[PDB]
């Protein structure tokens, strides 16, 4: 039980050390409707926009 | 040498490899130890993205390094 901004830079941080500054991440959060796996499985896909 | 392998769940896998095994063998020792398919194993250091037919030494990949694995899956 985590609110929703904890576990957000939580994501960051993990797909993070994978070489995914947070704001790739998180933003791959806007575009992974806020999952980190999904996050990071986008960062590989790009970051269209 | 010992080496990890971080997975997305927090678990680290520790293998037991020499620099010479090949990419295609690591991902056949970590089948053995968890069960994981090659097939869905995608392997990271230094954010390169290792391929099977290379070396561990092909990337200097030394003694008590990290690895991450990264899972590609259309399903659960």
């Amino acid at each position: 039980t985590l609110v929703t901004g904890s576990e957000y830079e939580t994501m960051l941080t993990e797909i993070m050390s994978m070489g995914y500054e947070r704001e790739r991440v998180v933003a791959a959060l806007r575009a992974s409707y806020n999952n980190p796996h999904r996050a990071v499985e986008y960062l590989l896909t790009g970051i269209p926009g | 040498m010992q080496i990890f392998v971080k997975t997305l769940t927090g678990k680290t896998i520790t293998l037991e490899v020499e620099p010479s095994d090949t990419i295609e063998n690591v991902k056949a020792k970590i089948q053995d130890k968890e069960g994981i398919p090659p097939d869905q194993q995608r392997l990271i250091f230094a954010g390169k993205q290792l391929e099977d037919g290379r070396t561990l030494s092909d990337y200097n990949i030394q003694k008590e390094s990290t690895l991450h694995l990264v899972l590609r899956l259309r399903g659960g």
